[PDB]
């Protein structure tokens, strides 16, 4: 055997892959943007004016659940 | 031997998914980049206030609502005659005046993740002008200098007051009869004691919610101040990035960490969880013994009198 | 925050 | 079947926007950083208080300030230094300022205790209400005796202002109340007010109407060569003798007029000046200072 | 008779004579001569006018005056200069005395208008009684508002004395009558009496007894606070109000002592200064003089 | 034919009286020296006094009695203020006070024959103290200086009164409602009026007992002031010794003499006669018109006053 | 007949001459009586004390109506 | 006294 049945497990590590770089290069993207919502804020009192945002916090707790959605079917 | 029929629906959608999100992340961070570049464009001016200063002037908030102050507002005290005056924020209504602001959270106006030495001088708004009016009625985000606190406490027999709200709108106090910082020299080390109150003796009695030892490190009386470049916590370890101040976002007396995290970040919502947190500890505006360690004050603050 |  | 290279060709993109984005996340991570670098400043606050000190405005003066603002002068005989707003001119003169109205925006009805250690504002442009308080006026005008001099500049509703002018100005002890006594009147359009005024319903007047000599009084500590009570009527604080030819301490009467029928016990109460402008006339800025008579 | 002609040489021995006469009769005329020029002059009178002139005595003393003594002043708004006596210390101070009691040889009980020019008479030694005259009095005390100070000095029938001091001492115009007016009491171990007494009789006593802002009064001119005549029943001249707390132009009386019995309508009428003695002790030496404040 | 008996009778008597007398008056004239010399001893010592001067003061007696001064005694006056104040005395009793005393002869006290300088600068001694008393409140013999009299009559219509008493005690008067005298460079030329009296208008109308062109040279009317160095009299002469300032020894408003001389001589008794006057003129204290030239006055004074 | 008849009505002459003379001298001396007794009565105002006299003039008057007994002889 |  050869033409797929072992070179599409050098590929679950390219789908394994992502899917596990991708989850925690996710999170990560929550933390920082929590961090820059505060950041910004705490500007408020230093600078001319502040910005009015809200952050969509909700969104990511979606699309990190279809992550695990997709750990559970491989 | 059968595993063939993946190629052809199980993966077209195992990574379908990787494009809803790697699209949607690679975009959702230019709108971040994008209030940045804009906030930071924003500031190449900063607020402006201006204190006109009240006439009368003492010792400490106390004397001064003694020889007439009764607004709540900003005044200009000078408590030993070693040192200049400096500013500072009385309360002349709750609790019967008297009271002199050293910490205050109301908004997200102020940085409280700061280095030892701005702790030591003080940072933050005093106050901004009220609505009109020529006075800063209205208390700012502040954290009077350590040194001007310890000083204001190794005077005479100081009490201590600390009220916080919630998002919702209710209240709570812990009051502490007795309450005092050592200099600099000494690690600025806190001690308190005549818990009136009902928020939880945590400071004292440390949180509600920890058995024995795990308790006893949530313990704030006796401890020392830290900062994130100044070590005092309670934690003893070789490792470095196991520092209470730096986990727990900001400067405070530290012991193996927290049961109340006043000057911590300012959450909004109040509501917050671990995977926000930037290193996932309970960092934030808490007061254990009375939200737990997930829940970011609306407003917390901390002021004195003799008594 | 407590550190087992 | 295995007819797949347009499944390898997709799965590479994934790889690619992804670095780009780990990349342009610890870019940005950068500029954050130098984001909250730029964050930790206070609001800047117009207010400042000038770095020289002294014993009165002038010694502020003669050391080298320009600018008329806040200060703090340290007084012989005093404890605490305390702040003030000095007023300098091009001559170099240092006018040290104890009170100060022009648009009523404070309630000048205060206690005793109040008018002893002061209450109001005090603004670098001199643009607030105040009183610098009795006890502070006190050590200041009382120094190895060096005379000073008290100038009452007023300001009519028609821009119009007039002085006067008082030698050897001085202010007792709070044990002897706070009695107000000077050498002289020493000029000044505005006319001699303390001097007491010929109201005219009674010879006494002029003699019950002067302030010379008189003891401060407050609603709540009187020491009016009054029956009654000056302070608690007219509402001020203020030197009453059977009450007074001058209430630059008065209760502010916006246009300047005003008559029997706005006054609760129907006594003039305004900040009058009896001998430039009559009774009910109540001026629209007021301002009492003092400077070392040598000047 | 040749020999009863001795005659002829017995003659001439008259003759030798006469001669002889003439010749005294003429030493003599010259003689008497040398003393026609003895008696010329008058009589050497010993009280004599100081040649300095001045505003008030202080301004005397100032110009190089020493001597206490008889000086001319003219103060400034005043026609003719009058004549006063200026009392000068070692330190050199003019004090310029408007009133002297010491014996009782002067009778006070005068009228208004000598109450104004003036009586009584004045030595350089300073050892007579007077009242120096309202109008002077007043010229004095006013001129470009420089303040001067009353200073009462009393001396008991134990050469024990005192002191009296009030400050910016004042006496109006003949016009509103001589209303008398200060600052403040300066101080003085005599007591302030000006500002009334606490007889006890009645509570509105200190009241009705002090000085200050009263105009003069003579039996000829009521001017008091009291329903009847104070200027009359005490007799004398002086600021009366509802009477007096002070009365040094009262009724001289030896001794020291007095009481209801000598008294015409038994009221204390002595010179009296009721807060160091009683109301019936009366001064043996009284003396109400002045100097510039300044000093 | 036997006159040889003057020799042996007459002669020798004659010689005896002769001699008594020159022995007689030797005896006077050794007797004279000696009382001289005593009396220029006493001198060795003038005479004092100590007038204390009274409060008020005017322009003139007249002003003072106005301004309260009752009492007939010495007050300070100040007329014109181009001079400074002089003594005088003040007469508050006789006919209304207000009198300024110019003249007054009481005693012998004075001697008034005197220089044309003296007169012009006065003399004598205005006032002594009245026994005890602190206040010179006697007049004494004196002469207002003629300057100041001159300018005391030049100020306003002025009226003189002149009274004189006799040694038996009775009196007169002889007023003139008008009177002045020119200054020194007029020779303080006299100038009267309105004659009201009892004694004789001596100075307007001249002596009673002179008729025609003898009485008119009695009248001082008009006359100017003589001394006995300063001749002004009516009487022209190349003849010195005539001068009836030089007779009549004194100084006064001479006009060939007489008809009143005050200032005259003053002899004790009042009866005198010419064998008696150092000059044998009618010198001393008369007022022809009422008791003739031989009658030296116990009292004579002249006493001004406005109108 | 010399020294007799006519140096006698000689001696005479230069006798009455002499008598005639001290007629004159009654005169200026009772005016000096007189003119010392008021010069000194003068000082009674210049000098401390002045000199209580008496001038008992009748003498005077004696002698010279008596010296005047002395013409019908002449 | 006159003087003829
Ligand atoms: C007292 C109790 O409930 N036990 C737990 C313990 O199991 C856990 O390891 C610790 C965490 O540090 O918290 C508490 O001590
Ligand atoms: C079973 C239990 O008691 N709860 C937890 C346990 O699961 C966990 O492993 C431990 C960690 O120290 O803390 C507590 O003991
Ligand atoms: C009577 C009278 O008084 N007149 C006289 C006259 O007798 C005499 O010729 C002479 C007087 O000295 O001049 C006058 O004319
Ligand atoms: C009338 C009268 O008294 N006779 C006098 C006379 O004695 C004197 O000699 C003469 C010259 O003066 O004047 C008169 O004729
Ligand atoms: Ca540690
Ligand atoms: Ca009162
Ligand atoms: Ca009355
Ligand atoms: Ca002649």
């Amino acid at each position: 055997i050869e033409v797929l049945k072992r070179k599409v497990i050098e590929k679950v590590q390219h789908i394994q892959l992502l899917q596990k770089n991708v989850r925690a290069q996710l999170v990560d993207m929550k933390r920082l943007e929590v961090d820059i919502d505060i950041k910004i804020r705490s500007c408020r009192g230093s600078c001319s004016r502040a910005l009015a945002r809200e952050v969509d916090l909700k969104d990511y707790e979606d699309q990190q659940k279809q992550l695990e959605q997709v750990i559970a079917k491989d | 031997l059968y595993i063939d029929e993946t190629v052809n629906s199980n993966i077209p959608t195992n990574l379908r998914v990787l494009r809803s999100i790697l699209e949607n992340l690679r975009s959702k961070i230019q709108k971040l980049e994008s209030d940045v570049s804009a906030q930071m464009e924003y500031c190449r001016t900063p607020c402006t206030v201006s204190c006109n200063i009240p006439v009368v002037s003492g010792k400490e908030c106390e004397e001064i609502i003694r020889k007439g102050g009764e607004t709540s507002e900003m005044y200009l005290i000078q408590p030993d005659s070693s040192v200049k005056p400096y500013r500072v924020y009385c309360d002349m209504n709750t609790e019967n005046g008297g009271w002199t602001v050293i910490q205050n959270r109301q908004d997200g106006s102020v940085d409280f993740g700061r280095k030892w030495d701005p702790y030591k001088q003080g940072f933050g708004n005093v106050a901004t002008n009220t609505d009109g009016k020529n006075y800063c009625g209205l208390p700012g985000e502040y954290w009077l200098g350590n040194d001007k606190i310890s000083q204001l406490t190794r005077m005479g027999p100081t009490e201590l007051l600390i009220e916080m709200e919630d998002w919702k709108g209710d209240k709570v106090k812990a009051h502490y009869g007795g309450f005092t910082v050592q200099n600099e020299a000494n690690k600025y080390q806190i001690s308190v004691n005549k818990y009136r109150g009902t928020a939880g003796n945590a400071l004292m009695d440390g949180a509600s919610q920890l058995m024995g030892e795990n308790r006893t490190m949530t313990i704030h009386n006796g401890m020392f101040f830290s900062t994130y470049d100044r070590d005092n916590d309670g934690w003893l370890t070789s490792d470095p990035r196991k520092q209470c101040s730096k986990e727990d976002g900001g400067g405070w007396w530290y012991n193996r960490c927290h049961a109340a995290n006043p000057n911590g970040r300012y959450y909004w919502g109040g509501q917050y969880t671990w995977d926000m947190a930037k290193h996932g500890t309970d960092d934030g505006v808490v007061w254990m013994n009375w939200k737990g360690s997930w829940y970011s004050m609306r407003k917390m603050s901390m002021k004195i009198r003799p008594f | 925050g407590h550190r087992p | 079947e295995a007819s797949i290279l347009t499944h390898d060709s997709s799965i590479r993109y994934l790889q690619e926007i992804y670095n780009s984005n780990n990349q342009k996340i610890v870019n940005l991570k950068e500029k954050v950083a130098q984001l909250e670098a730029q964050c930790q400043e206070p609001c800047k606050d117009t207010v400042q208080i000038h770095d020289i000190t002294g014993k009165d405005c002038q010694d502020i003066a003669n050391k080298g300030a320009k600018q008329s603002g806040l200060y703090f002068i340290k007084p012989l005989k005093a404890n605490q230094q305390f702040l003030v707003y000095c007023e300098i001119d091009g001559s170099g003169n240092g006018w040290t300022v104890f009170q100060k109205r022009l648009d009523g925006s404070v309630d000048f009805k205060k206690n005793w205790i109040q008018y002893k250690e002061g209450f109001g504002h005090l603004s670098p442009t001199g643009t607030t209400e105040f009183w610098l308080g009795n006890e502070k006026i006190h050590l200041i005008s009382t120094q190895s005796a060096i005379p000073y001099a008290l100038r009452v500049e007023l300001e009519d509703w028609n821009g119009r202002t007039s002085t006067a002018d008082y030698a050897m100005f001085k202010v007792g002890p709070e044990a002897d109340k706070y009695r107000l006594t000077y050498a002289y009147f020493a000029g000044g359009d505005a006319g001699d007010a303390f001097d007491g005024f010929d109201f005219g319903d009674d010879p006494s007047d002029k003699f019950f109407t002067s302030h010379n000599g008189m003891q401060f009084s407050t609603w709540d500590n009187d020491n009016d060569k009054f029956e009654g009570n000056c302070a608690e009527q007219d509402g001020s604080g203020w030197w009453m003798n059977k009450c007074h030819a001058g209430h630059l301490n008065g209760v502010y009467y916006q246009g300047g007029t005003y008559s029997k029928a706005s006054t609760p016990n129907g006594y003039d109460n305004g900040i009058i000046w009896a001998t430039w402008k009559t009774r009910w006339y109540s001026m629209k800025k007021t301002t009492m200072k003092i400077i070392p008579f040598n000047r």
